[PDB]
């Protein structure tokens, strides 16, 4: 009865069509990222799987509580009625999410408005083969990821300083191909539509 | 349900005729209207097409140029216009309904044309 | 206080605001203009007749009712309200199978600017049919088009245009493609009739030209020393019926294998192309090798060293000579 | 204003408006008059026995509670409107994957005129059964058909009808043929009455006459058989001496078309009987091991092992040097003329 | 054009026998066929739609039946007040009709 | 109007409805009669170990919240009042995969006679799984079976039975697989008991004879005729070793190869099946027949064994070609 | 009459919040979990994956959900499972799981009169086996099922097995999808999972498979048994005959070669050496050393004694290896 009508405090006057601070700053996104295991890097496709925890901390000050309960640790029902950003991974083929035995996503709220989304996917990724030196060759695939429709002047992204944590590299079905190293980058593209910060994960693999 | 055509027409050969049917039950833009030329003691001849919901006609090629058929929405009455006419085309006509299934439902009671 | 005000703006944008008629819906055809950014082309297949593309489309059009004069902001909204605002009925001719990313979020982009103009974009991956013509298979050059079309606005309900007539379409020139070489694009503007209507219709094409390495390290080659190899048989003394014949024979056997090896990799098309030409002159030297060791163990056994020594370089010239001329008329 | 006595004339008609119900329910046969303009005609697939087509199938109908009067004769709609009125559910009967297509939005129209005659078009590709009786193959032409009605409406609830004349009614597009293999001689359309468990229905066919090119087929099967029998007739004139040349000749040209009839039965099903391709499978078969039969005889009767006494010409291979290229030759005139030429 | 070369022109029969008629086709129509009666000095009347499908007031005694090509139309005891004149049509592409059938005593 | 009696009276029917609970929620079960008009067989795989399945799968029980005494006739109404209706929770526990078609609209039918029956149907094309039997492949009978349950409702709720019982399934005959010929099909009833309770359960099997002209044509004979080249090898002299050899290494290759070609398109069962002991049976005669001239080319290096092979070797592949046809057929 | 429990069912949604869990800020959230497979499908070695087809059942108290009426247990449509709380279960090791629906959602919702829930739905689920191909084919894979809540940690939610720890797997008798392996048993397993969010509870189950030899003494290693005999016939042929001996030579490694890309066309692109190519590759080497024999014979010739040295030999020191090879494996 306490907890209920926290949320319906909340989700009352709310509008998800904007983000928060629509004419005042950029939301500063905090992204961050668990590998659970690198698929098979196909090369006659010129691609490679990748299944992850994506995470993102921002801040709404229109989700702001006060009360005993520090932490609002909530299921994927409320994730379609709060604003969530338009992040997609700008070199994939094809992907998607999980949804069995439902959606697989995560909403915790604190008091302050800290929002941590958290869903996990499955991404086709695309990385061009350097066809040269082969088999005794080494590669460097990308997972580049950015806002769809909201510019640098709206959604800033920022790496947390946790940013990327491979789970074990040992059951990973990377068969002729062995983990070296990763290394998590960040960049402002010119589109048609305005400019964007892309941020890229080089994910370093090398033949054996 | 009835469909209610002109009277008999004497002219001279060479002259035109104005021949029409007015259809009374229902309303001419749904289905299609078809005319058709019965000779004495021969078969039918079907003269042409016309979609009174677009205007498009269609005729036999060698009806096409002496016969053209036109409509009108508020009389719901189908027309016809004969030039040049001779002596083969002392016959009787018919306007016909496209029916169930393109049958040629409803026919009129028959207006014959004669020439001197 | 610009929360309120961009909130109490939005409200009032749609209060009442009719999905189903279009913007001047009895008033002149809207003019939307097109953009695309062509991210990458993935499978020009033969095998199926089809090219699979993944751009950034962008629509653009003038909403008067979606005007705002309070706030000097492009409004960039979430996506979901692209679902209760007029958008146009777009779709291309010669789709097959086409979708729009979801990952993580539908990837669509819906932004207001102050004068009306609607800025509505779309990642989309389509497989586009591209019928091929492969007369001139491998060398030969391939026009594969794109067909944007509205569906059910007519030329005097809506009006398609290129936005920016040249630089429409972006990132063709960043496109690599493994067996193919894409040598021009032109945008071209039209209008479609059928029976229901003139409809605008935008056309976007590419012209792949491909490319002659893998197809000359894997069936010209082999076959130009396959036909080498033949012509050792020449020079054996005639008594060797064994060598010459197995010779004549494997020759014959790996041509016939080779053509089967290439012809399942293609549509079962009901003309020649350029390569069976090749594979079938090949096949016809080969086997005027062997009836000609035939013709000389007749002429010796049944009715000597004349018909190899002619034949020697007889079928040489004449094979460089069948290979001046087909690389001539081709290329 | 400018677009609110469109919208007031919109909610007037969808007010008291029941979808589920058609027009003329408890009085009167709701008619569907029907064309099809055929985009593309898609490739054909043998092993499935099924065909793909992209049509741009169009509905009309009368619905007596659609009228309005109004500064427009006719209201060219979007497709939100679409799913808020009644449309026949119209499905076809030998489909076997159909997608109606939605990309951007979804590829329907739909255009009240002033007296509520509706106009329904949709982007569809009909993946349907085409069954095939294969037993002149390649030389063969079959009928895919089209068939389509209602699902749970009946005879004396809905039926269809032809908008145009039935030899006008379904158009193919001039570019429209992504086929490969056959090629469209013509569209041909008939209706009639199917009873099943439920009631009778009115079902529309579109028959679509097919014809199989040859042109593959000969280079592919029908000319290295010919290769096949012809390099098999040269063994005769080698030498009789000559035992592993043409030993090894006769148990080549046996793989090579022992082979030829494995590859032969690819990317059509595995049918009972034979088709006209396998029995010349079958008789270049036989022109090819009869020619190893008769060098095993000639090796049976053959005497010393050099070409003294030196060895004579044998008379069978004098004989099958001129009857086994002959009665190759009259079996060729008698099988194309019997097939090809009807 | 679609040719209609119904035959005969015209049948001499008695009252209360079987009497079938013919309409063949130059090219296909199909089950698109029409048959019509032609009384002295009175309009046609539709009597068979499709190929065998029997209009409303028609009698059940008139049996039509068709094919893709072939068509026929029996009559099972045909009655005094059938002596008429019967036209065969079609409609599955622009509109042709027949010569004529008579009946006779 | 008409029109408003038939739009009143469903307005009466469909309000204050629930969903949610089956029809006599707290009294008896609800009786669901099937039938089945298979429309078409296509694709039994034994690489996937599936047979694909068209119908048209309808289903019929009785509501009392649906009876309407007003029109004197059957009410057909939209197949989108099919999700305002509680419907029976019908799955198959052998499906794999399955749609409901939807083009143009979803192809189902639901239709409502006054005293409260629905017939209810749907066009369905289900993936079901069939476990094969492939060690008489290809001379074999698969039996193809479809589980027809009820996922939650329990026997003291749900009641399956087959309408009109053996004319319940219709259209069976009339499917002509390509591969194989349906010999028989049989309609059961019974119940399988659960850890959560005892469920009704309809079973519709098939019996698929294969048929045997593509494998004659395709895997016997072309092993049987290079038996018979293998054969000539006797009708050689031992000297010309080459010629010899050649045909003996090149059948068996060959042999070798016809049996690898038929096996990465079947799939990896663990047994031998009817088709590869002749595959088998075929490369013993065919490896014997090479090792035959072994012995004559180290005796020698005659004609008395050479004879007695070429009268020998067509008659034991006789009398092998007796039994292995006798016990597979 | 069916209103009373329409009623009862209104009553029970009224107040109802599915974002909410039973016992929020009171206690544990205990999520007892069984599993029916009714099919252990087939097993992929190309993408490491296996199929296996389930009857998920959970089951939980939420105390909001007690009623008191006429009826005991409540079997409503499973449309009241999509406006209720259910676990928000995932399958850790999964790859594309299904829930069918056909011809209704395959789901199945009953709530006991104290408030307990019994929550079924039937899946097929693609999870991830990590197999080490390196004893191909002896091989043994426990290709394990691992599942866990994804937002709700062990102060939350935790996953207990519902009846004793081996009789909560159950798998049916005749449903067994597989043509390599054999299902020798299953090992179900309970742990806490650390993850940057919190931690949580992992309820892992593996199933112990098997891989049944009779496919490859079939397929590979027969058909390489007989080409080192068919190359072992050039040993007993004539000194001189040197033309028929070259083709016994050729043909025997080309077609053992043949037969080595055809094993690993069985297995991954894996950079370690199974214990299948060891056998080929011996074999190949009994092969070379019959062609390398006979190229010592003709550098020897002008009855050879070391043709009669490799007549006994050969035959007797490749008899030993499979005697060693398939003693220690299988
Ligand atoms: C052309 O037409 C097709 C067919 O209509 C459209 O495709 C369909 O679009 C609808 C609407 O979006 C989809 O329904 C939605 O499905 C969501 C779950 O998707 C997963 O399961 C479905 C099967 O049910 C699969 O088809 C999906 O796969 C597809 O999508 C993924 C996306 O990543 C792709 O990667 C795949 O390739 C496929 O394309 C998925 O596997 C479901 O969540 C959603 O319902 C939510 O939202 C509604 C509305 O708010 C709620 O009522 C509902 O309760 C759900 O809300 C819960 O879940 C969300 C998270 O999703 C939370 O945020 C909420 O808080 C709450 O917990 C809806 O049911 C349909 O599945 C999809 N099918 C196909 C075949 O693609 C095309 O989009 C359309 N396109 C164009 C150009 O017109
Ligand atoms: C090109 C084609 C060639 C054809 C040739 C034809 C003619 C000749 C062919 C004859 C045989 C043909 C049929 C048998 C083959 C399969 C065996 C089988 O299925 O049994 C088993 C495998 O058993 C073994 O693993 C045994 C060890 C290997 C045997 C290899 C040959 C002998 C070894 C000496 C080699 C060196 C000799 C020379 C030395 C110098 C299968 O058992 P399972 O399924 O794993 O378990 C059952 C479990 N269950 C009870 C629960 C169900
Ligand atoms: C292995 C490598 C060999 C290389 C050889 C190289 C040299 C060879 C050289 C040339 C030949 C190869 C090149 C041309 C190939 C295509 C021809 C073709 O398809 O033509 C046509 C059909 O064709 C037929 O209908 C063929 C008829 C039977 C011919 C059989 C062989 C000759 C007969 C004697 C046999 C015994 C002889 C011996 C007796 C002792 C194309 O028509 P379509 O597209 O099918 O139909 C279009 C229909 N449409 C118009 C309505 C749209
Ligand atoms: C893989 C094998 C590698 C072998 C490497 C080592 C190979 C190696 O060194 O061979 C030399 C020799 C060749 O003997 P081989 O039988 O091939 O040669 C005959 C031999 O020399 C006779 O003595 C000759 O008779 P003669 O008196 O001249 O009349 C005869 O001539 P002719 O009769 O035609 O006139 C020759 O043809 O073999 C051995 O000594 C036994 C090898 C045993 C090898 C080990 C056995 C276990
Ligand atoms: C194909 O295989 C299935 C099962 O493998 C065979 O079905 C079996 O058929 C028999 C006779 O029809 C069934 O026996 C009957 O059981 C019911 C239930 O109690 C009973 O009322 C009858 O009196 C009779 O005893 C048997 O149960 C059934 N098996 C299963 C598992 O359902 C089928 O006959 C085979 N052949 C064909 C052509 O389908
Ligand atoms: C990722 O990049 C940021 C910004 O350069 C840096 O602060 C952070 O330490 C990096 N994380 C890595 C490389 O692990």
């Amino acid at each position: 009865g306490d907890v209920t009508v926290i949320l319906n405090n909340l989700l009352e006057g709310y509008d998800n069509k904007l983000r928060p601070d629509i004419g005042v700053k950029p939301t500063l996104i905090h992204t961050d990222m668990y590998v659970n295991s690198i698929g098979p890097v196909n090369a006659i496709n010129m691609e490679y799987t990748i299944d992850i925890f994506f995470a993102q901390t921002w801040y709404d000050r229109r989700l702001k509580f006060n009360s005993t309960i520090k932490v609002l640790r909530l299921n994927s029902n409320m994730v379609g009625k709060i604003w969530i950003p338009d992040t997609f991974f700008r070199n994939s083929k094809k992907a998607d999410a999980h949804w069995i035995t439902t959606p697989n996503r995560m909403l915790r709220i604190w008091n302050d408005g800290r929002v941590l989304y958290t869903l996990r996917l499955t991404i086709d990724a695309e990385c061009q083969l350097q066809l040269h030196n082969f088999p005794m060759d080494e590669h460097s695939c990308p997972l580049e990821f950015s806002s769809y429709g909201y510019p640098r002047e709206e959604i800033v992204y920022q790496w947390k300083r946790s940013s990327v944590e491979v789970g074990d590299t040992r059951s990973w079905r990377l068969y002729q191909f062995s983990f070296v190293g990763l290394r998590n980058t960040t960049e402002v593209v010119k589109t048609t539509s305005g400019d964007y910060v892309v941020m890229s994960v080089y994910f370093d693999l090398s033949r054996r | 349900v009835q469909l209610q055509q002109s009277g008999a027409e004497l002219v001279k050969p060479g002259a035109s005729v104005k021949l029409s049917c007015t259809a009374s039950g229902f309303n001419i833009k749904d289905t299609y209207m078809y005319w058709v030329k019965q000779r004495p003691e021969q078969g039918l001849e079907w003269i042409g097409r016309i979609d009174p919901a677009n205007g498009d006609t269609k005729y036999d090629p060698k009806f096409q140029g002496k016969a053209t058929i036109t409509t009108d929405t508020f009389s719901n009455t189908a027309y016809l216009q004969l030039s040049s006419l001779t002596s083969e085309d002392t016959a009787v006509y018919y306007c016909a309904r496209k029916g169930l299934r393109w049958a040629m439902d409803y026919w009129g009671q028959g207006t014959s044309v004669t020439v001197s | 206080s610009n929360m309120s005000l961009v909130k109490e703006t939005v409200d009032r944008l749609l209060k009442g605001y009719d999905i189903r008629l279009r913007p001047d819906f009895g008033g002149p055809p809207v003019a939307v203009g097109m953009n695309i950014d062509i991210a990458s082309i993935d499978m020009v297949s033969e095998v199926n007749m089809d090219y699979t593309l993944t751009m950034y489309f962008q629509q653009a059009w003038r909403d008067k009712r979606l005007s705002y004069n309070v706030i000097p902001l492009n409004l960039t909204l979430d996506n979901r309200v692209a679902d209760q605002l007029w958008v146009p009925d777009t779709y291309f001719l010669n789709d097959k199978k086409s979708f729009v990313h979801g990952v993580t979020v539908k990837n669509r982009m819906i932004r207001l600017h102050p004068d009306g103009t609607v800025l509505y974009g779309l990642r989309i991956t389509t497989t586009a049919a591209c019928m091929m013509d492969l007369r001139r298979y491998p060398l030969d050059e391939q026009n594969c088009t794109l067909e944007i079309e509205s569906y059910g606005y007519t030329t005097d309900d809506i009006e398609f245009y290129w936005r920016g007539d040249d630089n429409a379409v972006t990132g063709v020139t960043k496109i690599e493609l493994p067996q193919f070489s894409i040598v021009d694009y032109k945008l071209i503007t039209k209008k479609v009739v059928f029976s229901t209507g003139s409809y605008p219709r935008l056309s976007l094409s590419f012209k792949l030209k491909r490319n002659i390495g893998y197809f000359i390290l894997q069936t010209y080659m082999p076959s130009i020393l396959i036909t080498i190899l033949s012509w050792v048989s020449f020079w054996i003394n005639y008594d060797a019926s064994a060598a010459r014949v197995a010779l004549g024979i494997t020759t014959v056997l790996t041509m016939t294998t080779i053509n089967t090896h290439l012809r399942e990799t293609l549509p079962k098309i009901p003309y020649v192309k350029a390569i069976d030409m090749y594979l079938m002159g090949c096949f016809v030297f080969v086997f005027m090798a062997l009836l000609e060791y035939a013709l000389v163990n007749y002429i010796f056994f049944g009715r000597v060293n004349a018909i190899d020594r002619w034949s020697r370089i007889f079928f040489p010239v004449v094979f460089s000579f069948f290979n001046i001329v087909y690389w001539l008329y081709y290329v | 204003d400018n677009t609110t006595v469109f919208t007031r004339i919109l909610d007037r008609l969808l007010d008291g408006y029941d979808n589920r119900l058609r027009p003329g329910l408890g009085e009167r046969v709701t008619e569907v008059k029907t064309d099809i303009f055929v985009t593309s005609f898609g490739p054909v697939s043998d092993h499935d026995m099924e065909y793909t087509i992209d049509v741009f199938f169009r509905q009309s109908w009368k619905d007596e509670r659609l009228k309005f009067k109004g500064p427009m004769t006719v209201l060219r709609l979007n497709n939100l409107m679409a799913s808020k009125i009644w449309t026949p559910d119209t499905f076809f009967h030998n489909g076997k994957k159909s997608v109606a297509h939605n990309m951007t939005m979804p590829n329907k129209l739909l255009r009240i005129t002033e007296d509520g005659t509706l106009l329904y078009t949709m982007r569809l590709t009909v993946r349907a059964e085409c069954p095939m009786h294969l037993e002149d193959f390649p030389m063969d032409a079959h009928a895919c058909p089209l068939k389509f009605g209602s699902y749970a409406y009946t005879r004396a609830e809905v039926v269809y009808e032809w908008t145009r004349e039935p030899a006008r009614s379904v158009v193919v597009a001039e570019d429209g043929s992504r086929l490969n293999q056959y090629d469209l001689l013509g569209q041909t359309v008939d209706s009639g009455i199917v009873q099943s468990s439920t009631g009778e229905y009115v079902v529309m066919t579109t028959h679509f006459h097919l014809k199989r090119k040859i042109g593959y087929f000969v280079i592919q099967t029908y000319l290295p058989c010919i290769m096949t029998v012809i390099l098999s007739q040269v063994s005769f004139w080698l030498n009789r001496e000559s035992v592993p040349a043409r030993t090894v000749f006769g148990v080549t040209t046996v793989l090579t078309m022992t082979t030829l009839s494995i590859s032969a039965r690819n990317s059509l099903p595995k049918v009972a009987y034979a088709t006209a391709m396998d029995w010349f499978i079958a008789v270049c078969y036989a022109f090819v091991f009869s020619a190893l039969i008769e060098f095993a005889t000639v090796n049976y009767f053959t005497k010393r092992g050099y070409a003294k006494t030196f060895n004579s010409v044998s008379k069978i291979d004098r004989l099958s040097r001129i009857a086994f290229p002959l009665l190759f030759g009259i079996f060729n005139l008698v099988y194309w003329a019997t097939y090809l030429n009807r | 054009n679609i040719v209609m070369t119904q035959s005969p022109k015209s049948m001499s029969m008695s009252v209360g026998e079987r009497v079938t008629l013919s309409c063949k086709a130059s090219e296909y129509v199909g089950t698109y066929v029409s048959w019509y009666q032609q009384k002295p000095e009175q309009s046609p009347k539709l009597l068979i739609y499709g190929a065998s499908n029997r209009y409303t007031g028609v009698p059940d005694r008139f049996t039509g039946s068709g094919s893709a090509t072939d068509f026929t139309l029996t009559i099972g005891s045909v009655q005094a007040e059938d002596l008429a004149d019967y036209h065969c049509g079609q409609s599955y592409s622009y509109p042709t009709f027949g010569a004529g059938t008579k009946l006779e005593l």
